[PDB]
RNA sequence: GGUUCGUUCCAUGGAAUUAACGUAAACCCUUGCUUUAUUUGUAAAUAUUAUAAAGCAGUUCACCUUUAUAUAGGAAAUGAU
């Protein structure tokens, strides 16, 4: 209540602060801090297995994760905005900052918004042309011929429809006879 | 004030008098049949004189918000009461500005 | 030095497929069932016009939305559960697929197969059979109550609840103006 | 496994490049009057040709599109919100409309035609149809006998609606429809 | 916007309210230079 | 009483119905047995049903008595069967399944498992190819929706060189500067 | 017999017979009819106008939802990003810009069109693409290698259950946590940017907009390659740039105009009129008698009986391998498409379609800034700057003399006008922008 | 310096070449004509009022006069239209 204060309590803790290799990781979990006993046999069986592996493989594992860090290096590298920049002049999210070269070049692969209105109109004409060539002919399979009314059908009713709208005048019925 | 909802229920331009006129529209909706009954008993000369006089008094005691004559359209964009067009719920000016930008469907500058 | 290599030809061919699109299939399908729900709700002798007036009534009970069986199957599950449980009002589905999607979205939410027998009769009673309450002919002008019911019955402007408010006040006035 | 030289193309595709065909009415008794309206002319004229092609496959002899008189509204408003009054300008809203009248059309077949147009309606167009039909005396008994017929057609359609047992939010059924219809139409 | 934020807030998405965030920014500026609103009085003047 | 005139039929020598039948059968002959098989072999079942119903509905006599060439401003500027949906000139298709309402963005655990699953699919189908990695960044779903490919409401893109727009521009920026 | 009520509608037959008259006058080509959705924001007609009076107000509410919808961002705690708190409010230019919505109304649904310039994707796609292939190549080995030592004895099986896979997975995460959270960041931010245009997140926005029109809304999102092709997106970007106190007004306008590329033109040929001469290639003039009973009756060509042979001479047919040749078919789950859909070549159709569209190229650009834009915190006077490049003329009518179709009775069909209002710490200002097409 | 309703057009200048806006063009109603459509309008009808979509039309042709030979103008109920 009262004068609002900033909500300084906003953060997410990392599950791991530094890279734990298979040996160290399994050791920490097996220390029986918070874990079920019936699962420790799984971790314990995994630890002993890892220890039984040759030494060179363990060394290969270390090199197998160092190169990944080298592959991810250019992804986390912060890029400096161009001296005379237009998009990143005030961008404080360093993740989106790029070289900016050629990002505004026109490759002759788009028209104005006024043209898209005419292009979308054509996509609609092809939609009705597709209906009129393949779906319309099927209407003839369910059509019934017209039979003139007999001597007993003496009333001629009229009904109104607004084709999906609610109008107060669609309730009236008109009849006419001689 | 008793007819003003404790929780605002207006999505248009809100104003001191827009809330006032919205409350009158809701009050008249709830008491139009009750009001039509009184207006019928009064004008029915076939009823006893006392019956017509009782209804004539009760119609005078109904709150002012229940009278339909107190309902006056307002601009849903500016909240004015002068120069309102029923077909658009806006002043003659806001109708012009929205008509030229293309926000009122079907309307166009006339010339003949 | 840091340079971004140009988009490879393989990359361009892959992006164009996602942006421009691909040649997909189109299967024509049109029967009186794919058109049912869009028809005119007219009280004709043709059963098709009567089935549409019944479908129209079910859409008024289920919220009043139009019959749209061609814009997807999604909806607002939270709003439907509230209307179906807390408000206890019917819900209209434009297709069975739309009904199954609501089950999957919500957890432990059941919906009836169809309306109850009573609800079926009420829909056909008025919107199909057209059973009304014939306004009787009142001869004497002093029959205030009977004459009011006559006019109320011959106009849809006075809903059943509107006529109740009118009659409640009228009976009060007629009672106060007597010995 | 040989190649055949098609002498022509399917008539469904050829008819798309000819003017809409029309059936001939033997009697000429109007069975439906479809009036189409819009604030533009380009989408109204396009959909009227589409509506005539559907009437041909259904065997409905259509007539039109008849150009009905234009509905012109007029408003003169001051160009300035404040005092300036000697300067006003005229506005209008012209409604362009057409009429397609079908004659000697079967009642059911006319309803498939209308059902088809609503499903494939073009944006920006409003439609209104008046349907006619001949019937015998004794309408009261006719509508009571057709109850069992309509029930069978709805056996598979009741699935669209679903409500909790003894729906209480509805209350008075008739009063619910009357009031819920006003809320859908916006007041009337 | 509030119902827009509550709708996508379940997915962990956020969006600022430029209208409200600006209103609050203005009020904070007034209180900074001693121009805010006085303390609401809840009793009659006496 | 007819609906049209005969002035345009008598000029061509079709005053008698006997001659109208000859003109129809000569100009608007129906598909032969050989052309129906060939036509039915290329189109699927559903399409052939629309072609059969079309030639049964549209009779050749109407084409000869009232068949006129279309010169409207709404006619199609080219011939095409419109059987399938094309990439650019047609509205994007919507054939995918609806989204999941309970789906959420993957966390570190769920994200790692999916990344492992992707490694197995491309491996069970050297290492991942550039085409596979490119599909992982633009098609692989990062929500707990069983790798769903929802319907995109994005309008279809235009050709890489729009006719009428290409060949008219020259980038002023010179990479030498 | 028949009924009397029926006979009373047969006799009312005084119709005019369709004469099939032969044209004897020369016809010109019809004007270019611009799309209907570009005259009014809401393309609608309804017989009950209660569904028509609130649209102007809803347009404001809808545009607000769409603007804020495209600005959605993850919470710093979801991506594990360390938020750099600060009092100042940062202006974000690298997001998805959106224009005003155009809605096509039917009695069944509404199609909401909105042009967007996705600037965030340009950054995310390039940034994530820097991760070289060795990452995914090496990561695959860790999977296979890990299975040889952890889930197997020392050098799919029925003795490997999920209970062991969990431990087997945590080992990988524990060793590559700093790398997975990195890839997860760009992967999620890119997918969020992607789902905003797909049904995964649009079905929620539909539920919010559907409450205004009472109809399911279908979105038609058009991605603009350049922010200069739409005026709404232009005045928005220029306004965000000017909102900063230290913004150089005149310099920012010059940088935008420099980005605008106009096509080469011959001033003498563009401003040259057109002499009205009968175009005998028009289908209206080529056949003055449109009845097939006359065209196909051996009029000019020798035995062109087949109506198709006639059509193939007039239109461009895709079904044919040779444009004026023959349609040869082949005579003796998978998708249901014709056996020749793959051979169809839509190379000349793209020319037919896109050449029949006007106002494609950017013709002119005009910017105007007006209001309180000084740098000092005092009561100075309003500024007003104007810049332009090209022209806003309708060349088809002002020079060639052709007839155009003005929008809303007074507006040129080739220009887009948009205004965006903002405010500095000292007052309010506006940014007007015109964009014309050739 | 002429000319034009007009910074319109022509010629010319020991300094000009071009751009934008206004102007002009185009647009809306109206006039004649062509095609399309025929109900809820039309006496009948072999289709002519009305209704309304598209297209064409003028200072166009004829006559007279005509500068610097470059750009034109006049005549107005008794040439055509
Ligand atoms: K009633
Ligand atoms: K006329
Ligand atoms: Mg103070
Ligand atoms: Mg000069
Ligand atoms: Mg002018
Ligand atoms: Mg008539």
């Amino acid at each position: 209540e009262g004068v609002p204060v900033p909500k300084r309590e906003d953060d997410a803790k990392l599950e791991f602060t530094r890279p734990y290799n298979p040996g160290e990781f399994l050791s920490e979990k097996l220390r029986s801090d918070d874990l079920q006993d019936w699962e420790r046999e799984r971790y314990e069986r995994a630890l002993t297995s890892w220890e039984q592996t040759p030494d060179d493989l363990k060394r290969g594992w270390s090199t197998m994760i160092r190169d990944i860090e080298q592959a991810a290096a250019p992804l986390r590298r912060v890029v400096m905005p161009r001296r005379s920049t237009f998009w990143y002049e005030e961008e404080k999210d360093t993740d989106l900052i790029t070289n900016e070269d050629g990002e505004d070049d026109f490759h002759e692969n788009d028209i104005m918004s006024l043209g898209h209105g005419k292009l979308e109109e054509h996509r609609e004409f092809r939609e009705y042309a597709r209906i009129a060539v393949w779906e319309m002919p099927l209407l003839s399979k369910y059509a019934k011929p017209f039979v003139p009314p007999t001597s007993e059908e003496v009333l001629r009713f009229r009904y109104t429809t607004y084709m999906g709208e609610f109008h107060p005048a669609d309730r009236k019925v008109v009849v006419e006879f001689c | 004030s008793m007819f003003r909802a404790k929780k605002l229920d207006l999505g248009c331009f809100t104003n001191v008098r827009v809330l006032r006129d919205h409350s009158k529209r809701k009050a008249f909706l709830e008491a139009e049949p009750e009001r039509q009954a009184l207006r019928y008993v009064i004008r029915n000369t076939t009823l006893p004189a006392r019956t017509r006089a009782v209804a004539q008094l009760q119609l005078t005691q109904m709150h002012a918000y229940t009278r339909p004559t107190q309902i006056r359209n307002r601009c849903i964009l500016g909240g004015k009461s002068r120069g309102i067009l029923r077909d658009f719920k806006m002043t003659r000016y806001n109708f012009r500005m929205n008509a030229l930008m293309g926000n009122i469907p079907g309307v166009k500058k006339a010339s003949w | 030095d840091d340079y971004d290599a140009p988009p490879t030809e393989e990359e361009k061919a892959f992006l164009r497929g996602l942006e421009q699109g691909k040649v997909t299939e189109y299967v024509p399908k049109l029967t009186p069932d794919t058109l049912l729900g869009y028809g005119p709700p007219v009280a004709t002798d043709a059963a098709l016009g009567k089935v549409e007036s019944a479908m129209r009534t079910m859409r008024i009970l289920g919220g009043g939305l139009p019959f749209n069986d061609q814009s997807g199957v999604t909806s607002d599950p939270t709003a439907i559960k509230h209307r179906y449980v807390h408000e206890k009002k019917p819900v209209f589905f434009s297709s069975v697929e739309e009904k199954e999607w609501v089950r999957e979205s919500l957890d432990k939410f059941a919906v009836s197969e169809g309306p109850e027998k009573k609800t079926k009769q009420k829909i056909l009673e008025t919107s199909v059979l057209g059973k009304y309450e014939e306004p009787k002919y009142v001869e004497s002008l002093t029959e205030t109550v009977k004459m009011v019911e006559k006019y109320q019955g011959g106009t849809f402007s006075y809903a059943p609840s509107d006529a109740d408010k009118f009659n409640k006040k009228l009976n009060q006035l007629l009672a106060a103006g007597l010995p | 496994e040989q190649e055949v030289i098609m002498s022509r193309m399917p008539r469904s595709l050829e008819a798309l490049y000819l003017q809409p065909l029309r059936r001939e009415a033997e009697y000429g008794v109007p069975s439906c009057d479809l009036q189409l309206r819009s604030y533009s002319i380009r989408n109204l004229e396009f959909f009227c040709d589409f509506a005539l092609r559907a009437a041909y496959y259904l065997g409905l002899p259509a007539f039109g599109p008849v150009p009905l008189p234009r509905m012109i509204e007029r408003w003169t408003v001051p160009k300035s919100h404040f005092i300036f009054k000697k300067s006003q300008e005229n506005f209008e809203r012209v409604t362009l409309r057409r009429l397609i009248q079908i004659k000697d059309g079967h009642p059911e077949t006319v309803q498939l035609w209308l059902a088809f147009l609503q499903k494939h309606a073009y944006y920006g167009i409003g439609m209104k149809a008046n349907v006619w039909e001949f019937s015998k005396l004794g309408v009261s008994k006719a509508m009571d006998e057709s109850k069992s017929e309509v029930e069978k057609l709805l056996e598979t359609r009741w699935e669209h609606l679903s409500h909790v047992s003894d729906m209480k939010g509805v209350g008075n059924f008739e009063d619910f429809l009357a009031k819920e219809r006003l809320r859908i139409s916006g007041g009337r | 916007i509030r119902e827009l934020q509550k709708e996508f807030g379940t997915l962990g998405l956020e969006v600022d309210d430029e209208v409200d965030d600006d209103r609050l920014e203005h009020l904070a500026a007034l209180r900074a230079r001693d121009k805010g609103a006085p303390k609401k009085k809840r009793t009659a003047p006496s | 009483r007819s609906r049209f005139k005969n002035v345009r039929a008598v000029e061509m020598g079709l005053t008698s119905d006997a001659k109208i039948e000859s003109f129809t059968k000569k100009k608007f002959a129906e598909y032969t047995e050989d052309e129906k098989a060939a036509l039915a072999h290329n189109y699927p079942a559903e399409h052939m049903e629309a072609i059969e119903a079309a030639e049964a509905a549209i009779d050749p006599k109407d084409l000869t008595i009232q068949g006129r060439l279309r010169v409207d401003p709404y006619r199609m500027p080219y011939i095409d069967d419109f059987s399938e949906i094309q990439p650019i000139i047609d509205k994007r298709a919507r054939r995918s399944a609806p989204p999941s309402h309970k789906a959420r963005f993957m966390d570190v655990d769920e994200f790692t498992q999916d990344l492992i699953n992707w490694a197995d699919e491309i491996r069970r189908g050297t290492g991942p190819t550039d085409g596979d990695i490119l599909s992982y960044i633009l098609e692989r779903s990062s929500m707990t929706d069983n790798n769903l490919q929802a319907n995109s409401s994005l309008a279809p893109a235009l050709p890489d060189k729009v006719p009428g727009v290409e060949g008219k521009y020259r980038n002023a920026i010179d990479p030498a500067d | 017999s028949a009924s009397v009520i029926f006979s009373k509608y047969i006799n009312n037959n005084n119709n005019k017979l369709i004469p099939f008259k032969i044209k004897n006058s020369d016809l010109g080509r019809t004007r270019y009819f611009p799309p209907i959705s570009k005259e009014w924001k809401n393309s609608i007609y309804v017989f009950n106008h209660n569904n028509l009076k609130n649209l102007p107000l809803f347009d404001i509410n809808i545009n607000s939802l769409i603007k804020d919808y495209f600005n959605l961002q993850f919470k710093d705690k979801i991506l594990f990003k360390k938020k750099r708190l600060s009092k100042v409010k940062v202006v974000s230019l690298n997001k998805i810009y959106a224009s005003k919505a155009e809605i096509k109304h039917t009695n069944t649904k509404a199609i909401l069109t909105v042009y967007t310039f996705n600037r965030e994707k340009i950054s995310l796609y390039k940034k994530i693409k820097k991760l070289k292939k060795s990452f995914y190549f090496v990561f695959d080995k860790i999977i296979s290698f890990s299975e040889r030592v952890i889930l197997s004895g020392v050098p799919v099986l029925p003795w490997i259950t999920e209970s062991h896979v969990n431990i087997w997975r945590k080992i990988i995460i524990a060793s590559l946590y700093k790398e997975l959270i990195l890839l997860r960041k760009y992967k999620l931010r890119l997918d969020l940017n992607k789902y905003k245009f797909e049904e995964k997140l649009l079905y929620r926005l539909n539920n919010l907009i559907m409450k205004y029109y009472n109809k399911k809304v279908e979105f038609n999102i058009v991605n603009m390659r350049s922010f200069l092709l739409n005026s709404d997106i232009l005045t928005k970007i220029l306004a965000l740039k000017l909102k900063n106190r230290n913004a150089r007004v005149i310099k920012i306008m010059d940088v935008i105009l420099n980005k605008a590329n106009l096509p080469k033109i011959n001033r003498v040929q563009e401003k040259a009129s057109l002499i009205k001469s009968v175009d005998w290639n028009l289908l209206e003039n080529k056949f003055k008698n449109l009845n097939l009973s006359f065209i196909l009756n051996d009029a000019s060509y020798a035995e062109r009986n087949n109506l198709s042979e006639l059509l193939n001479k007039l239109y461009y047919n895709v079904l044919l391998v040779s444009q004026k040749g023959v349609w040869a078919l082949r005579s003796p789950a998978q998708p249901k498409v014709s056996s020749f859909a793959k051979a169809k070549k839509y190379a000349k159709i793209y020319q037919i379609i896109f050449n029949s569209i006007n106002y494609k190229n950017m013709g002119g650009l005009r910017l105007e800034i007006k209001g309180r834009l000084t740098k000092r915190y005092r009561a100075d006077r309003s500024l007003f700057k104007v810049k332009w490049k090209g022209g806003l003329k309708n060349l088809d009518s002002s020079y060639k003399g052709l007839s155009s179709v003005n929008m809303r009775g007074y507006a040129k069909p080739n220009v887009e006008y948009s205004i965006f209002t903002s405010k500095r710490r000292i007052g309010a200002f506006a940014v007007k922008g015109w964009v014309s097409g050739k």
